[PDB]
């Protein structure tokens, strides 16, 4: 591609009647930067006119808004694509050149963009026009299946992939779409290799995508209170071996580091997951799992000035407003003032769209528990807050007796609430010891107020 | 199409829930909303303009719904205190505290007759709870999930609940009883509201399609294809021609009940919006999010 | 059917699953296996 | 470790006002996760830039990893580690100023570093939030990389 670059740069500043240079070059900046294809696109558009009166081939306007469509300019690519398929179709002497393949890849582009173009309606009608003239096409078979995966994952989706890997056994895509169904339902944790161990024969090796896919399954299931038992050390080690395997063969894929800076972190090597970390970050830090694995780091230190703000990043993206995971999260080893009041209403914000949760509703009660015994045990403050400490205590504690009766909890049973009640039994005998303070401290500002006045009076 | 008022820092905290008026009963004037800062603010739209009448306190949690009663001139709000208190708009003081204890309280359903109040239960049933009396009258009996939307009919004759998981409960407030279950969506179900004439049922789910189904006869009418992001709350226009739609995604798009196309949408909301309603005729719409500013979208 | 090599021997796929994986630059094993192994000594 | 902010910054305009010197020039630049501007003054004979290139800026009150807080003096004949080692562009001020939006009850929000490396200014204006470790009188370095990308 280099000398091909050269090439193109002596033939761009000489005009030696140029008209298809443009077309070389614009071919060869698809894989580098998008606009430099767009910019000899644009003039390409225009140097086919100047010759004779004729009409700009469809394949060309369909690769400028195939790389619109990448772009921002969805109108604008979708009015490229238009007018593709109407050139196109006036093609029924380009039998050799096959019009029809060029209307079927514009459809294709077409229906992608509706699909992204908050219109599924007609992305479905697109695609399936593609069916009903070619069923021997795998990606608009595919899309489909993604379209009604949204709706749920039990729908057509499930349905159409293995149809589209029954069709084609030897599609990558269709294979490890067939393993993304089964991660909907971690329940195939072990039993997941099997599948994801198809196509791992030699013809299809090397694969880095079900390589890392069996590193992920095996890297979740860490998180166990069964790693004295040498088993989880093990896992570890497996895992760590997938990681360098895939490392040796390709040094410059960064979920192997991912996974590696993961198990590391697992390993007790915080201090050391950060420089492990920080290739990754330093490569793309747009990715959704990096926010995470630094701010777990960050707010590992007692560093929640720095996890915060990466808790909110990860959640600047057009997908949720509150998420349940990155708030339990957030709050770790939050104590400040700024830190207790504020993440209440965090995690009011969280339980708001899901309150079935028990974590939300016990790390609430906590909470306010540490808030009353932080206002009720060496306070001695204002007193409207002792007013208002009393009623959130009560609050607290109709939550402890409604948190009892649940069966199902967090992997971890919750007997352990018992301390929680003795301790709000005490902070209540505190508060009914401070409200007399408060009404002290109501007499004294009486009497403050009145021996100014005196002195106001005496002026 | 466009804006008309636009009411910067409505609230210290984000907005959940708007509620506005659409009879002559002194509540189409009063905008009365719920936010995050347990500030329960009675704004009068009186001369065109987004003055505030009172602000009722009291409320432990922050405002989780707000509605005004479409016969009388009070209104309600409820929280996740399990505390239901009812409030008076024509003097800005609250009439009763209902303890809908201890954490089993979520958003409002006002009859249309103004005399009961339905609320969703953490068990899966809906409790309906009467407006003069505070005690549990009576409770449907359909267990699941959760109940996580609540819509009295305009004329009063179906009522339909929205679950966790997409499951369409068709109960029946004439005789307490369920009669249909749609079941066309397994997103969970964020909001829903009875067409003007209590013959299309939309459906906000977190699939981004607005499937309006049908209750005479408990059939889909139609998918339509939403935002990208997750509509939060959907009204229609009181004279019935078009309906909005409040997404996750700082988009406002004012979608056709007949043709099923966005005939104008708002980008104004620099952050999410959470409530979505209109006025007495459906020119004005009003809205509310976490940008915590009040718009006022005239649509002539 | 021809309408199956008729399409896939014009068309370009510039990004595909495993180009997803690698960074665009260039960040070698050699900064990476040196920690990996520093830490496996010290254990 | 005496990192007083760490954050990657990219170029977005160069000496607005028209090039008034010969080998020094106006880098407008911002950052890219705390939103910070920047108005540093780099050496553009020996060290030039153009626009959109990005540099990872890292003001340090030592140049140590183990944070001795030198002195301040010119040693070259020293082993001991430096961080420099992997900064293509250093320099050593003092900063001089700390500006902010202060008001006479609340607390400010942006404030804004001066700091003069002998002659070259840089305002680092944004949040008062990191910068917690910007005293006035008090010596600092720069400590930026041009990354590759």
């Amino acid at each position: 591609r280099d000398i091909a670059k050269g090439h193109l740069k002596k033939v761009t500043e000489q005009y030696p009647d140029d008209v298809e240079a443009w077309i070389e070059l614009a071919q060869i900046l698809e894989q580098t930067d998008i606009q430099g294809a767009l910019s000899a696109y644009g003039t390409a558009t225009r140097i086919l006119q100047e010759k004779v009166q004729a009409d700009v081939p469809p394949e060309i306007l369909n690769n400028v808004g195939a790389l619109h469509f990448r772009l921002g300019n969805l109108g604008e690519a979708k009015k490229y694509f238009l007018a593709s398929l109407d050139r196109a179709k006036a093609e029924a002497e380009h039998d050799e050149h096959y019009y029809n393949a060029i209307s079927v890849t514009t459809s294709y582009n077409l229906a992608r963009l509706y699909e992204a173009m908050c219109e599924f309606h007609e992305a479905e009608k697109l695609y399936k026009n593609i069916l009903r003239e070619h069923p021997n096409y795998v990606d608009c078979y595919l899309r489909l299946g993604a379209m009604a995966r949204d709706k749920g994952n039990f729908y057509e989706a499930s349905d159409w992939f293995k149809e589209a890997l029954q069709i084609n056994q030897d599609h990558p895509d269709a294979w490890s779409l067939i393993g993304n169904l089964h991660l909907a339902k971690q329940e195939w944790g072990p039993g997941q290799k099997k599948f994801e161990r198809i196509l791992k024969q030699p013809s299809t090796q090397s694969d880095t995508y079900s390589m890392l896919a069996l590193g992920n399954v095996w890297l979740q299931t860490l998180h166990q209170p069964t790693r004295d038992r040498e088993k989880e050390k093990r896992h570890q080690d497996r895992a760590l071996a997938i990681y360098k395997q895939v490392l040796r063969n390709d040094a410059k894929n960064l979920y192997a580091a991912n996974g590696i800076g993961a198990v590391l972190a697992h390993k007790g090597y915080f201090r050391e997951a950060r420089d492990v970390f920080a290739q990754v970050r330093e490569a793309t830090a747009d990715i959704s799992d990096v926010w995470l694995n630094l701010a777990h780091i960050y707010v590992e230190q007692k560093q929640y000035i720095s996890a915060v703000q990466m808790y909110e990043n990860c959640l600047r993206k057009f997908y949720k407003h509150q998420n349940t995971e990155v708030v339990l999260y957030l709050a770790r080893a939050l104590f400040k003032c700024g830190k207790l009041q504020e993440c209440k209403q965090t995690l009011l914000k969280a339980r708001h769209v899901a309150p079935s949760d028990t974590v939300l509703m016990f790390n609430v009660a906590l909470v306010l528990q540490r808030l009353a015994t932080s206002v009720l045990k060496d306070e001695k403050s204002n007193l409207k807050e002792v007013l208002n400490a009393v009623k959130e205590l009560e609050l607290a504690h109709r939550y402890f007796s409604y948190l009892s009766k649940v069966g199902d909890k967090m992997r971890f049973d919750l007997a352990l609430a018992a301390t929680e009640a003795r301790q709000c039994s005490d902070l209540l005998s505190q508060a009914q010891y401070h409200v007399a303070r408060a009404r002290k401290q109501d007499e004294e500002e009486r009497e403050l107020r009145a021996k100014q006045e005196q002195e106001k009076e005496l002026l | 199409y466009g804006i008309l008022f636009k009411q910067e820092q409505a609230h210290d905290d984000a907005i959940w829930s708007v509620a506005w008026g659409t009879n002559k009963k002194e509540n189409s004037e009063t905008v009365v909303t719920g936010s995050l800062d347990d500030l329960v603010k009675v704004w009068k739209w009186r001369d065109e303009r987004l003055d505030l009448q009172w602000s009722l306190e009291g409320h432990q949690l922050g405002v989780v719904s707000v509605d005004i009663s479409h016969t009388l001139p009070i209104a309600a709000s409820s929280s996740l205190d399990a505390h239901i208190r009812l409030w008076d708009l024509e003097n800005g003081k609250q009439i009763k505290s209902i303890d809908a204890g201890p954490v089993d309280a979520w958003t409002l359903a006002f009859s249309p007759d103004s005399q009961y109040l339905a609320t969703g239960t953490h068990v899966g049933k809906v409790n309906i709870f009467g407006v003069e009396s505070g005690k549990k009258e009576y409770s449907l009996d359909t267990r699941g999930k959760f109940i996580l939307s609540i819509a009295y009919s305009p004329d009063g004759k179906y009522l339909a609940s929205g679950a966790i998981d997409g499951i369409i409960n068709i109960f029946d407030i004439a005789t307490g009883k369920l009669l249909h279950t749609l079941e066309g969506h397994a997103m969970p179900i964020r909001s829903l509201t009875f067409s003007p004439d209590s013959q299309l049922l939309v459906t906000a789910s977190d699939d981004g399609y607005i499937k309006i189904y049908d209750v005479q006869h408990a059939n889909l009418a139609g998918t339509l294809s939403g935002h990208a992001s997750w509509v939060l709350n959907v009204a229609f226009c009181p004279d019935d021609t078009h309906f909005v739609s409040s997404s996750s995604d700082k988009s406002v798009k004012v979608w056709d009940v007949g043709t099923r196309t966005c005939v104008h949408t708002f980008f104004d909301h620099q952050d999410q919006v959470w409530g979505v309603k209109y006025n007495g005729n459906g020119s004005k719409i009003v809205s509310v999010g976490d940008d915590q500013e009040i718009h006022i979208y005239d649509c002539p | 059917v021809d309408v199956t090599r008729d399409i896939v021997s014009r068309e370009r796929v510039w990004r595909t699953r495993t180009t997803i994986l690698q960074s665009t630059g260039k960040n070698f094993s050699k900064n990476i296996f040196a920690i990996l192994q520093s830490v496996k000594a010290r254990e | 470790a005496g990192i007083l902010f760490e954050d990657i910054f990219d170029v977005k305009d160069i000496d607005p006002e028209g090039k008034k010197f010969d080998r020094v020039s106006r880098l407008h630049c911002e950052s890219e996760s705390f939103k910070m501007d920047l108005i540093l003054d780099v050496n553009i004979q020996i060290y030039p830039v153009d626009l959109g290139d990005k540099f990872r800026l890292v003001i340090a009150s030592t140049l140590y990893e183990d944070g001795t807080l030198d002195d301040g003096e010119y040693n070259p004949t020293d082993d001991r580690p430096s961080r420099a080692d992997q900064f293509e562009y250093v320099m050593y001020g003092k900063v001089y100023r700390i500006e902010g939006d202060e008001t006479s009850t609340e607390a400010a929000t942006r404030l804004s570093a001066y700091v003069s490396y002998g002659g070259l200014l840089m305002r680092l204006q944004g949040d008062a939030n990191n910068l917690h470790g910007f005293e006035v009188d008090s010596r600092v370095y720069l400590l930026m990389k041009k990354l590759a990308f």
